[PDB]
C-alpha cells in the first residue's frame, strides 16, 4: 500500500492552533502556521507545533520560511523528535491558497501535511480535515492539489490528555484542582448509579414482553468480570485481610500526622 | 504528466494525458475530442485503453478519477478503471487509485455504489494489505447507513465473503463471517433459503474452531434463533454435545462428512472446556482435587496441565490452592438463565453498593 | 614535533599498539587498573581523535574488549559490548566481507548468553550505605562501551534481534529459546529446555566462552519459572513441587529459591514443618512477591487489591458498562452535544468581540506592560543616583 | 479582590499553557530540576492570566547547565512576532518530587521578584505526587 493515510494529531497541536487564531496573529478568518512533529510510513505523529507570520490576501500568500527555520532550530533544542512537516491553517477547504503555500512548503522539499481547522458552529464539519495532495507530479504548472482522504485522531501522551480530560470538565465547569480526587470518588458512585438506571433498563425489558439479549451474555460477561474485578471474592479471610490491611494503612496514614505532629515541634523550639 | 493545476477544459486536459499515453489513447483522444468536448466517448477512453503495461499512469488515473464522476455518471464509470486494476494484478499503485477516491471526499459517496465498488476492487486489487484499512470505515459506514436497498446487502454481504475468502487467517475469517452471519440473519438473504446454505458452512466454522468455543457466541445474539438446529442443519447438535460431557454425543450424532475432516480431536476439546466450566462456576466457584479428574476421567497432573490449558483460554484463572480450589472464577462457558438470573440478581445487589456507600462517600467528602 | 591533523599513520599504530598491550597486559599478570586506564587512554584518544572516519583495527579491539570483559563485570554490560562487536561485524561485512555461515552461528550464539545471565542484580553494599558514588560510574562504563545509559535485559535481545536474528541463528539453539522467551508454561519449561541445554553444553565448536554463561543462564531460566508459579498457585506440596522441575538435587534448588525469596524476588514458606511450600493469596500484598522492579517472564499477574484498586475500578469499570452499550447513555451526550454547538455559537459572537477587544490588548500590551517593567528595572537608577546626592 | 501584595493580582493559568508544561512533562529535568519554561501572561480582571508559555530547555544530558541566552531571546521574539510580547511573569519547574520550594528555587525567585514583582512562581506537579492534592503549586514571595 502506499504512504500517509491517517493522522494522529494532539490536543497541544489543537491548542497551538486555537492559540494562534485567538491571540490574534491578525486572524480575522484566516491564520495558518507550520506544523511539526514527525512520521511513521503511514502514520504522522504531529506532536507540536507554532505559527509563522503570515498573510493570506486573496491573491498574494507570505510564507517567511525563514522564521520556521528559527522556530526548527528553537524547537530541535526544546525537544529532539520534531521535524518541519507540513503547514496547518484554518478553514475554510481547499482554495488557490492550498496552491500557493504548496509551493512555499516544496522549497523545504518532502511530503506536504495539510490541514485544514474549520471552525463552524455545526457538528456536521469535522473539526480538522487532514489532507495530502496526490499528484503532485510537478512538471506542469506549479502544483496539482487533488487531495487524498485522511482523518485525524490524538496521540502523544497518556498525562497530557489526562491533561485535555482536565480541561474538557472545567469546559464543563471548574474543576478547580483542590478536590480532583474526592470528584473521582463522587463521580464514581455516580457511574453504579447510572449502571443502576441501566441494568434497570436491561432487566426491564424483559419483564414487559421479552428484551435482554442485550445483557443474556453481554453484559452478563460483562458483569461477572466485573464482580470478579470488584471486589474480589467472598469468604470472611478476605473480610479480616481487608480489614487488617485498612488497619496497617490507617496507622500509616496516622503515622503521617504523627509526623507532621513532629516537623511542627522542632520547627517551634527553633523559633522560640 | 502536467499537473492538474495546468488550465481546464476537463475533457481537455484529461485527454493530454493520454497524448503521452498510447497511440491507441492519443488517436482517441484526437478523435475524441474534435467530435466533441465530451461525455462517456472520451470519459471511458484511459479506463479500457491500455494503460500499456506499467501503471505510474496513476496520475493521469487520478485525473480521471476526479473528472469522470460531475460531467456524467459517478456509479457506471466509478465502475469503469476498476476492471483495468484486476487485469493487470499488480496492486500497489492501483491501491493509490483506490485511495485518492475511498469515499466522503470528491463529490458525494452515494450510499453504496462507491464504496461497493472501491471496496470490490481493493480486496482483489491488493493483497490483504489494503484490504484491512477500509474493513473499519466500511463497517462504521454500515452502521452509519445501512442499504435499504437489499441487494446492495447482498453485495456487502458478498464482499463479506471475499474478505474471508481472501483472508486465510482463521480468527479473521471466524470474525469476517461471524459479522456476515451476524448482518445476514438480522437484515437482507433472510429470505430464508439464501441463509439455509450458509447455516452448514457456519457448523463447519463453529465445530472446526473450538475457539468459537461451543455455543457460547450462537446463544448471545441471533444466529441460533434464526439458523434452525433441528433442521438437517444440525446447529443445536452442537448444544446437545455442549453440556452433556462425552465423546460419545458427537461421535454417535455424526454426519459422516464433519467425523472426517474435522471434528474428530475437538470433541475431547468439548468435554474438557464444558466439564472444567459446569464444574467450577455451577459449584460455584471451588470443585475438588478428585472432582475434576473424575469428571474429565484423566489423570492427576495432566488435570494441573489442563488447568493451565484452561488458564491459557481465559476461563478460569487466578492463584490455585493444590489439593482444593483446582479452578475458580473468571468465567467464559456459557451458562444461559444461570447468568441471566445472576444479572437480574445483579440491580438488587448493586442497589446498596450505590446508594449506600455513595450515602457514606459523598457524605464524608 | 609530530605536526598531528591528518597523520593517522603513526596515529593508529601507536594506538593499536598500546591497546593489545595494555589489554593482554592487565588481562594476563591478573591486573586491573592497568587496564582500566589503558580503556581510559583509548577513550581519550577517540575524543582527540574523532576527527577521521574509522579505519579497521576497531573491530578487533572491541571484540577483544567485549571477551576480556564477560566475567569480572556482569554479562549484561558484556552482552552489550558482545552485541556491540556483532553490530562492528555488519559494517566490517559490507566492508570486511565475510562469507561464512559459523562465524554468524558463533556471534548469535555469544550475543544470547551475554543476554540470558542475570535479571536482577544485588546490591548489598548499596542497601546497606547511602548508597554511590554508584551509579555514575556504571554511566561511564556504558559511556566507553559507547552506550549513554544502562543495557537492559532479554530486553537487549530484542534489540539484536529486532535483525534478521531468528534465522542466521544456527538450529541446535534456533528451538531453545522458542521455549525460554516465546514457549508456555511453567509445569514443562525446565523439561523442555533439558535437551537444547545438553545440546549446548558440549562446548568446544560452539565458543566455550557460550558454556560458562550457560549454567548462571539455566538459572535464569529456573528464576523465571520461580517467578510464575507464584500466581498459577497458591500452596504447593514439596513433593509434587520436585517433580516439576527436571533438575541436578532438590536440596541444591530449594537453597536457590530460599536465596531467591531472601533477596525478595518471590514471597514463599518451603521451610516450614512439613516441608510444604505456600505461595499465599495476598496474606499482605507487597511487591516482594512481584520481584519489586523487574519482571523476567511473561506478564501473567492474578488479581490482587491494593489501595485505591476497588475505588478506581469502581469509578471506571463500571462506567464503561454504561459507556460501551447503553440507551440511556447517548441521548444524554447527543443533548450535551447541543449545549456545546450552543457554547461555541454563543462563542464565535464573542470571538467576533475579542477580535476586536483582544486585538486591542494584543497591541497596547506589547507597549504598557513593557513600559511598566522599564520603570521597573529604571526604578533602580532612580535608587542610586537619588541617595548619591543625600550624601 | 483576592488580588495580591502591592504590585501584582493573582493568578490564571489558561488552559493551553498547561498543555505545553506537560509536553515536557516531567522529561528533560527528571532527577534534575531544570526550569522548563517562563510563564508568558497579562493584567486581567482581578488576576493574571498566562496565555501562553514557551518551555526553556537547556543542557540535560545527566545534569543541567545553563546556556546561552541565544535561545530565550530569539524564542521571546518567536512569540512576539505572531502573538504578543516578552511578558515573563513567573516561570514553572515542573519538576522532580511533588511539590517542594527548595533554597535554590526561592534565590532564583528573590531575584526575579525583585525585578518584576508582577511574577507567581508555578510549580507543576502531575501523577508523581499520586495525584493527589495542589497540582497547580503557585506562590509569590
Amino acid at each position: 500500500f502506499p504512504g500517509g493515510r491517517v493522522v494522529r494529531l494532539h490536543p497541544v497541536i489543537l491548542a497551538s492552533i486555537v492559540d494562534s487564531y485567538e491571540r490574534r496573529n491578525e486572524g480575522a478568518a484566516r491564520v495558518i502556521g507550520t506544523l511539526l512533529g514527525t512520521v511513521d510510513k503511514h502514520s504522522v505523529e504531529v506532536t507540536n507545533c507554532f505559527s509563522v507570520p503570515h498573510n493570506e490576501s486573496e491573491d498574494e500568500v507570505a510564507v517567511d520560511m525563514e522564521f520556521a527555520k528559527n522556530m526548527y532550530e528553537l524547537h530541535k533544542k526544546v525537544s529532539p523528535n520534531e521535524l518541519i512537516l507540513g503547514w496547518y491553517a484554518t478553514g475554510h477547504d481547499i482554495t488557490e491558497h492550498s496552491v500557493l503555500i504548496h509551493e512555499y512548503y516544496s522549497r523545504e522539499a518532502p511530503n506536504p501535511i495539510h490541514l485544514t481547522v474549520d471552525t463552524s458552529l455545526q457538528n456536521g464539519r469535522m473539526s480538522i480535515k487532514a489532507y495530502v495532495s496526490t499528484s503532485m507530479g510537478v512538471p506542469g504548472r506549479t502544483m496539482g492539489v487533488m487531495f487524498t482522504p485522511l482523518t485525524v485522531k490524538y496521540a502523544y501522551y497518556d498525562t497530557e490528555r489526562i491533561g485535555v480530560d482536565l480541561i474538557m470538565k472545567t469546559c464543563f465547569s471548574p474543576n478547580r484542582v483542590i478536590g480532583l480526587s474526592s470528584d473521582l470518588q463522587q463521580v464514581g458512585g455516580a457511574s453504579a448509579r447510572i449502571q443502576d438506571a441501566l441494568s434497570t433498563v436491561l432487566q426491564y425489558a424483559e419483564d414487559v414482553l421479552s428484551g435482554k439479549v442485550s445483557a443474556d451474555n453481554t453484559v452478563g460477561r460483562f458483569l461477572m468480570s466485573l464482580v470478579n474485578q470488584v471486589p474480589k471474592i467472598v469468604p470472611d479471610d478476605f473480610e479480616t485481610m481487608l480489614n487488617s490491611n485498612i488497619n496497617d494503612l490507617l496507622m500509616v496514614t496516622y503515622l503521617a500526622n504523627l509526623t507532621q505532629s513532629q516537623i511542627a515541634l522542632n520547627e517551634k523550639l527553633v523559633n522560640l | 504528466f502536467i499537473d492538474i493545476s495546468e488550465e481546464d477544459q476537463a475533457a481537455e486536459l484529461r485527454a493530454y494525458l493520454k497524448s503521452k499515453g498510447a497511440e491507441i489513447s492519443e488517436e482517441n483522444s484526437e478523435g475524441g475530442l474534435h467530435v466533441d468536448l465530451a461525455q462517456i466517448i472520451e470519459a471511458c477512453d484511459v479506463c479500457l485503453k491500455e494503460d500499456d503495461k506499467d501503471v505510474e499512469s496513476v496520475m493521469n488515473s487520478v485525473v480521471s478519477l476526479l473528472l469522470i464522476l460531475e460531467p456524467d455518471k459517478q456509479e457506471a464509470l466509478i465502475e469503469s478503471l476498476c476492471e483495468k486494476l484486476v487485469k493487470f494484478r499488480e496492486g500497489e499503485r492501483p491501491s493509490l487509485r483506490l485511495q485518492l477516491l475511498s469515499n466522503l471526499f470528491h463529490g458525494m459517496d452515494k450510499n453504496t455504489p462507491v464504496r461497493y465498488t472501491v471496496y470490490c476492487s481493493l480486496i482483489k486489487v491488493a493483497a490483504s494489505c489494503g484490504a484491512i484499512q477500509y474493513i473499519p470505515t466500511e463497517l462504521d459506514q454500515v452502521r452509519k447507513w445501512i442499504s435499504d436497498w437489499n441487494l446492495t446487502t447482498e453485495k456487502k454481504h458478498t464482499l463479506l465473503r471475499l474478505l474471508y475468502e481472501a483472508l486465510v487467517d482463521c480468527k479473521k475469517s471466524d470474525a469476517a463471517s461471524k459479522v456476515m452471519v451476524e448482518l445476514l440473519g438480522s437484515y437482507t438473504e433472510d429470505n430464508a433459503s439464501q441463509a439455509r446454505v450458509d447455516a452448514h458452512r457456519c457448523i463447519v466454522r463453529a465445530l472446526k474452531d473450538p475457539n468459537a468455543f461451543l455455543f457460547d457466541h450462537l446463544l448471545t445474539l441471533k444466529p441460533v434463533k434464526f439458523l434452525e438446529g433441528e433442521l438437517i442443519h444440525d446447529l443445536l447438535t452442537i448444544f446437545v454435545s455442549a453440556k452433556l460431557a462425552s465423546y460419545v454425543k458427537f461421535y454417535q450424532n455424526n454426519k459422516d462428512f464433519i467425523d472426517s475432516l474435522g471434528l474428530l480431536h475437538e470433541q475431547n476439546m468439548a468435554k474438557m472446556r464444558l466439564l472444567t466450566f459446569m464444574g467450577m462456576a455451577v459449584e460455584n466457584k471451588e470443585i475438588s482435587f478428585d472432582t475434576m479428574q473424575q469428571e474429565l476421567q484423566i489423570g492427576a497432573d495432566d488435570v494441573e496441565a489442563f488447568v493451565i490449558d484452561a488458564v491459557r483460554t481465559k476461563m478460569v484463572y487466578c492463584k490455585i490452592d493444590q489439593t482444593q480450589r483446582k479452578v475458580v472464577v473468571s468465567h467464559s462457558t456459557h451458562r444461559t438463565f444461570g447468568k441471566q438470573q445472576w444479572q437480574q440478581l445483579y440491580d438488587t445487589l448493586n442497589a446498596w453498593k450505590q446508594n449506600l456507600n455513595k450515602v457514606k462517600n459523598s457524605l464524608l467528602s | 614535533s609530530t605536526a598531528i591533523n591528518l597523520n593517522n599513520p603513526e596515529s593508529q599504530s601507536m594506538h593499536l599498539e598500546t591497546r593489545l598491550v595494555q589489554l593482554d597486559s592487565a588481562i594476563s599478570m591478573e591486573l586491573w587498573q592497568e587496564a582500566f586506564k589503558a580503556v581510559e587512554d583509548i577513550h581519550g584518544l577517540f575524543s582527540l581523535s574523532k576527527k577521521p572516519p574509522k579505519p579497521q583495527l576497531m573491530a578487533n579491539y572491541y571484540n577483544k574488549v567485549s571477551t576480556v570483559f564477560w566475567k569480572s563485570g556482569n554479562a549484561l554490560f558484556h552482552a552489550s559490548t558482545l552485541h556491540r562487536l556483532y553490530h562492528l561485524s555488519r559494517e566490517m561485512r559490507k566492508n570486511l566481507t565475510q562469507d561464512e555461515m559459523q562465524r554468524m552461528s558463533t556471534r548469535v550464539l555469544l550475543a544470547t548468553l551475554s543476554i540470558p545471565i542475570t535479571p536482577e542484580r544485588t546490591d548489598i553494599a548499596r542497601l546497606l550505605d547511602m548508597d554511590g558514588i554508584i551509579v555514575e560510574k556504571q554511566r561511564r562504563l556504558a559511556t566507553l562501551l559507547g552506550l549513554q545509559a544502562p543495557p537492559t535485559r532479554i530486553g537487549l535481545i530484542n534489540d539484536m534481534v529486532r535483525f534478521n536474528v531468528l534465522q542466521y541463528v544456527v538450529p541446535e539453539v534456533k528451538d531453545l529459546y522458542n521455549w525460554l522467551e516465546v514457549e508456555f508454561n511453567p509445569l514443562k519449561l525446565c523439561e523442555r529446555v533439558t535437551k537444547v541445554l545438553n545440546w549446548v553444553r558440549e562446548q568446544p565448536e560452539k565458543e566455550p566462552e557460550l558454556q560458562q554463561y550457560v549454567p548462571q543462564l539455566q538459572s535464569n531460566t529456573i528464576l523465571r519459572l520461580l517467578q510464575q508459579v507464584a500466581q498459577i498457585y497458591q500452596s504447593i506440596e514439596f513433593s509434587r513441587l520436585t517433580s516439576l522441575v527436571p533438575f541436578v538435587d532438590a536440596f541444591q534448588l530449594e537453597r536457590a529459591i530460599v536465596d531467591a525469596a531472601r533477596h525478595c524476588d518471590l514471597q514463599v514458606r518451603i521451610d516450614h514443618t512439613s516441608r510444604t511450600l505456600s505461595f499465599g493469596s495476598d496474606l499482605n500484598y507487597a511487591t516482594r512477591e512481584d520481584a519489586p522492579i523487574g519482571p523476567h517472564l511473561q506478564s501473567m499477574p492474578s488479581e490482587q487489591i491494593r489501595n485505591q484498586l476497588t475505588a478506581m475500578s469502581s469509578v471506571l469499570a463500571k462506567a464503561l458498562e454504561v459507556i460501551k452499550p447503553a440507551h440511556i447513555l447517548q441521548e444524554k451526550e447527543e443533548q450535551h452535544q447541543l449545549a456545546v454547538t450552543a457554547y461555541l455559537k454563543n462563542s464565535r459572537k464573542e470571538h467576533q468581540r475579542i477580535l476586536a477587544r483582544r486585538q486591542t490588548i494584543e497591541e497596547r500590551k506589547e507597549r504598557l506592560e513593557s513600559l511598566n517593567i522599564q520603570r521597573e528595572k529604571e526604578e533602580l537608577e532612580q535608587r542610586e543616583a537619588e541617595l548619591q546626592k543625600v550624601r | 479582590g483576592g488580588s495580591g501584595d502591592s504590585a501584582v493580582k493573582q493568578v490564571q493559568i489558561d488552559g493551553l499553557v498547561v498543555l505545553k508544561i506537560i509536553k515536557h512533562y516531567q522529561e528533560e529535568g527528571q532527577g534534575t530540576e531544570v526550569v522548563q519554561g517562563v510563564l508568558l501572561g497579562l493584567v486581567v480582571e482581578d488576576r493574571l492570566e498566562i496565555t501562553n508559555c514557551f518551555p526553556f530547555p537547556q543542557h540535560t544530558e545527566d545534569d543541567a547547565d545553563f546556556d546561552e541566552v541565544q535561545y530565550q531571546m530569539e524564542m521571546m521574539r518567536s512569540l512576539r512576532h505572531v502573538n504578543i510580547d516578552h511578558l515573563h511573569v513567573g516561570w514553572y519547574q515542573s519538576t522532580y518530587y511533588g511539590s517542594f520550594v527548595t533554597r535554590a528555587l526561592l534565590d532564583s525567585q528573590f531575584s526575579y521578584q525583585h525585578a518584576i514583582e508582577e511574577s507567581v512562581v508555578l510549580i507543576y506537579d502531575p501523577i508523581k505526587t499520586a495525584q493527589g492534592s495542589l497540582s497547580l503549586k503557585a506562590y509569590r514571595l
